[PDB]
RNA sequence: GGUGCAUUAGCUAGUUGGUAGGGUAAUGGCCUACCAAGGCAACGAUGCAUAGCCGACCUGAGAGGGUGAUCGGCCACACUGG
RNA sequence: CGGUAUCUAACCAGAAAGCCACGGCUAACUACGUGCCAGCAGCCGCGGUAAUACGUAGGUGGCAAGCGUUGUCCGGAUUUAUUGGGCGUAAAGCGCGCGCAGGCGGUCUUUUAAGUCUGAUGUGAAAGCCCCCGGCUUAACCGGGGAGGGUCAUUGGAAACUG
């Protein structure tokens, strides 16, 4: 959290899911709620549950493995870097594995999956990739 | 000094005009004011559309016609008109 | 025609019956030259992919350059890029002189346009590179109608096509709809062209 | 009728008579990597009673030349 | 390298040389200049023929020849075919083609020019050496 | 009811105490067209014996591929080796575009159309091993339902 | 908005602003007399080298890379300088 | 232009095919002559008396009124890598610190709208690439209609993220 606190969120799904944890916590913030639960809309995570601490409160992710163990998030990349930050035009926000992938885009009417977004006709920065 | 005048496009020995507006100075197939229609002279009826609307505000705001753009509005009925706003 | 050599050197190295079925195959099906009686060499893809872009256009016999031009202007067509260039090539008027059976082959159908022997909706034309659409009407000028070799040349008529319509009453014909690759020879594939232009 | 173009930017220096030089720091998407860049360019424009002072943020406008270089006037002091 | 250190200084690519530099100048002779430009060939005149050795593992003799070209510069060629009639001080038309065998030598004369007479008794492969149909 | 193709051929040798021994090993990959395929090494003293033991190699590491629309369903880069390869799915009709020993999966798996690129090294062992990672990321449709709650309507 | 060189670091003295007046179709240091010492530059001033500019052309999957002939628009020149 | 385009009628297969290549890359093989000589060569490299690599001849392959060679540019080249590369041993972490300018910056609330997204209006000539029709006996070519092309301007909106 030196500098991207997105980035870092990402990375810290990604680490425990190549070693098949299934828990994992990590301090709370406005935006890191709704992409939490953007994740539990299309099952890429079994629950997530809030926590009240003093400093901020964290954040407690539950993540879902389907049976035969098989891993059901498998990678995160990110677009939108601090160093250099993206911008999608409407037409142009694109789909991620044909559509089988999700993305995340923070339009102008809140943080939304570009499945509407299109529909919607809004674009914004481009948050990360989902697949 | 805008005269109504024709613009010579096509093939060797296939020539298709065009019905264009232009400053006297400039080019015979060189910069443009503004495009009217076009005159085919190949079929024997031959090919002419004009907008017959531009053209009038045109000649209003003094534009003189070709010796043979003359020729070509007459026989589409179109001086004639003009012959009758003048009077307004 | 366009090639005025012998006309089995090429149907035979092909490996397929070009110009209709067993004519130059029948006997010594060796490949031609001092070898080609001696054995077969394991063809490289390249071969593969090369050989059956000449199965193509040495069946209707037509220089390379425009092979090209006719591929190119199938790939705007809408369908399958290799198919439809099949189907386009099959429009040219040889073959709708060649398969109403107007004409004994193909190159003798090359033959009988370029001297202005028919005519597209009753007016002379005079190429065989001339496509022709559905609905038209092919006759032959009513000029050089009791002439012995197209009389003749209508007299074996082996299997006229489903995609056309003919009658010897007139000698009219016409292009009933378009063909649909099936109804073609289509007895070679068609990927092996689409990729050796993709090159 | 028509305006003329109306900017806003920050005071730089006073010590030209009856003239100020304000700059307009302005973001700008870069030629090929796509980093916005901190692009600034510093005008000249007209003060008739010099009350702008440096540090200050005003607002701008063109007009006729009326030096070699000075042809903006000022509109209003926003902040000092 | 990060975003920011590629916008502070950007990336440039390599510059390729020529091989036959000497097919892309020219001599200005009012204000004795070297201009710039392209050719494919260029006409120079003989200043001493003869014969080289080829370098390893290659032992054969090779017929060399060094020109002074119009534009003033002085290299070596090569006569190709079999035999020559080069006397020096002639006229030739040279042409762009190393050799690898001789070191020194990358410019390559052409046979049926000027000067420069068609090979003889050639067959076939008769586009190069410059010979006529033999009808 | 498969297809095996050959793809290389070497000539190795290892060196003795009195000269040089040499041996033949041959790269093979096998497959019916429905979309199993496999590869296989061999290495015998003989080239036609070296391809026989070469095959039955081959017949123990079947493979499946999704063929969406005769087509693969989404992109996918391998990453095996020093040999990196990304297949990306193609428009009907337009064939397979693939390098050398890249193809011969393809062929043989039965895909129409599918595009790709070696941008990794160009040993023919290892294109084989980067082209099989490629096609396990490849996933069916309804695949992906299953895992995420979800039905094919809303997925596309 | 579109070129390289930092083995090219400072440049400018009607210069930068002001008070009147002159001169043009016109605003204007365009010019004049006086006042003050400013103005620009690492976001590349200055100097050197190269180059007419664009619609477009060639290539490329795309981003890009190379060119500015013929056709159209704009500019500059007419043996060299005033 | 010009008795030019075109049409009609009569005559004769007669007057009309060449260039490069054939060891691998790469489609296409034999015989003789030569014997590290003469020579070929885009790379690998061929020739030291049994050459599918030199020269000729027969045959074959490619393309065609053209075929080859040279020169210039793009691609393959992810070989300046934003899309799309790296730095232990392959070229590549300054000898190491203090630090100006610069680049980037924890959590929350209110506000502004430079960035950001979006609606409308004007404009981006004509010819050219693309698409849809139509004319030249077909094509090339020539017509008519549209589309695109801007980090463009004026004005109205949105406030999640950057400022
Ligand atoms: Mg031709
Ligand atoms: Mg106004
Ligand atoms: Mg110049
Ligand atoms: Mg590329
Ligand atoms: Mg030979
Ligand atoms: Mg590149
Ligand atoms: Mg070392
Ligand atoms: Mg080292
Ligand atoms: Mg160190
Ligand atoms: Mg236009």
């Amino acid at each position: 959290v030196m500098t991207d606190p997105i980035a870092d969120f990402l990375t810290r799904i990604r680490n425990a899911n190549m070693v098949k944890h299934d828990k994992l916590e990590l301090p709370a913030s406005k935006i890191k709620k709704e992409i939490a639960e953007i994740l539990k809309r299309e099952g890429f995570i079994r629950d997530v549950e809030y926590i009240e601490d003093d400093n901020a409160g964290t954040i407690r992710v539950f993540l879902k493995y389907g049976a035969t163990g098989e891993r059901v998030i498998t990678g995160l990349k990110r677009i939108s870097k601090p160093g250099l930050r993206v911008y999608a035009k409407s037409t142009e926000v694109p789909k991620v594995l044909n559509g089988l992938g999700i993305a995340i885009v923070s339009t102008s009417q809140g943080v939304l999956t570009d499945k509407e977004a299109r529909a919607k006709q809004v674009g914004g920065e481009v948050l990360a990739y989902v697949w | 000094a805008v005269k109504i005048r024709l613009k010579r496009m096509g093939s060797k020995k296939k020539p298709f005009y065009r019905i264009v507006v232009a400053d006297s100075r400039f080019p015979r197939d060189g910069r443009s004011i503004e495009t009217i229609g076009t005159y085919n002279p190949l079929l024997d009826p031959v090919e002419v559309k004009i907008d017959e609307e531009a053209t009038l505000k045109w000649m209003h705001n003094g534009a003189k016609p070709s010796d043979t753009v003359r020729n070509l509005l007459s026989r589409e009925g179109i001086m004639e008109k003009f012959h009758n706003q003048k009077l307004g | 025609a366009r090639y005025t050599g012998p006309s089995w050197k090429v149907s035979r190295r092909l490996g397929i019956s070009l110009s209709g079925t067993g004519k130059e195959l029948e006997r010594r099906p060796y490949a031609p030259g001092q070898h080609g009686p001696t054995q077969r060499k394991k063809i490289s893809e390249y071969g593969l992919q090369q050989a059956e872009k000449q199965k193509l256009r040495h069946m209707y016999g037509l220089t390379e350059r425009q092979f090209k031009n006719t591929f190119n202007k199938a790939g705007k067509l809408q369908g399958k890029h290799g198919e439809n260039f099949m189907i386009l090539l099959e429009q040219r008027l040889d073959n709708i002189v060649y398969r109403l059976g107007l004409a004994r082959t193909r190159r003798a159908a090359r033959q009988l346009v370029n001297h202005g022997h028919i005519t597209v909706d009753g007016k002379r034309v005079d190429i065989p590179s001339y496509q022709v659409s559905v609905g038209q009407v092919i006759s032959v000028r009513e000029k050089s109608a009791k002439n012995s070799a197209i009389a003749e040349s209508l007299e074996v008529s082996s299997f006229v096509p489903e995609y056309v319509t003919f009658d010897a009453e007139t000698l009219t014909g016409s292009l009933n709809r378009l063909p649909e690759r099936s109804e073609l020879a289509a007895e070679i594939n068609e990927a092996f062209i689409v990729e050796f232009y993709s090159r | 009728r028509n305006q003329r173009k109306v900017y806003t930017g920050r005071v730089v220096s006073d010590k030209m008579d009856k003239t100020i030089t304000v700059v307009v720091e302005t973001y700008k998407k870069h030629g090929l990597y796509g980093k916005r860049v901190k692009y600034s360019k510093k005008f000249k424009a007209h003060d008739e009673n010099n009350i702008a002072k440096t540090g200050d943020v005003v607002r701008i406008s063109e007009t006729r030349p009326l030096s070699a270089t000075k042809h903006f006037r000022l509109l209003e002091v926003v902040e000092e | 390298p990060t975003i920011n250190q590629l916008v502070r200084k950007p990336r440039q690519s390599k510059i390729k040389k020529s091989t036959s530099p000497a097919l892309n100048k020219g001599l200005n002779s009012f204000k004795r200049e070297l201009t710039d430009v392209n050719s494919p060939q260029k006409r120079g005149v003989c200043t001493r023929v003869g014969t080289m050795t080829p370098k390893k593992p290659n032992s054969a003799l090779r017929k060399y020849a060094r020109v002074r070209l119009s534009n003033g510069i002085e290299v070596t060629a090569y006569i190709p075919g079999i035999g020559h009639n080069l006397q020096e001080h002639s006229v030739v038309l040279i042409r762009g083609g190393r050799v690898k065998d001789l070191p020194g030598v990358r410019y390559h004369i052409v046979r049926g020019a000027l000067d420069t007479a068609g090979v003889e008794n050639r067959g076939q492969s008769r586009s190069k050496y410059g010979t006529k149909k033999p009808k | 009811d498969l297809e095996e193709r050959v793809v290389t051929i070497n000539r190795v040798a290892k060196v003795v105490k009195g000269g040089r021994r040499f041996r033949f090993t041959a790269l093979v990959v096998v497959g019916d067209k429905n979309g199993h395929v496999g590869f296989g090494t061999g290495k015998a003293q003989e080239v036609p014996d070296a391809i026989r033991k070469a095959v039955e190699d081959a017949k123990k590491n079947m493979v499946f591929v999704p063929t969406v629309d005769t087509t693969i369903p989404h992109t996918v880069v391998g990453h095996f080796g020093g040999g990196e390869i990304l297949l990306k799915p193609a428009s009907a009709g337009s064939g397979v575009t693939a390098g050398g020993p890249v193809r011969a999966v393809l062929e043989l798996a039965g895909v129409a159309d599918v595009s790709s690129k070696s941008l990794g090294s160009n040993t023919p062992i290892n294109m084989v091993r980067a082209t099989i990672d490629g096609i396990k990321q490849l996933k069916n449709a309804e695949d992906v339902a299953k895992l995420r709650g979800k039905t094919v309507e809303e997925l596309l």
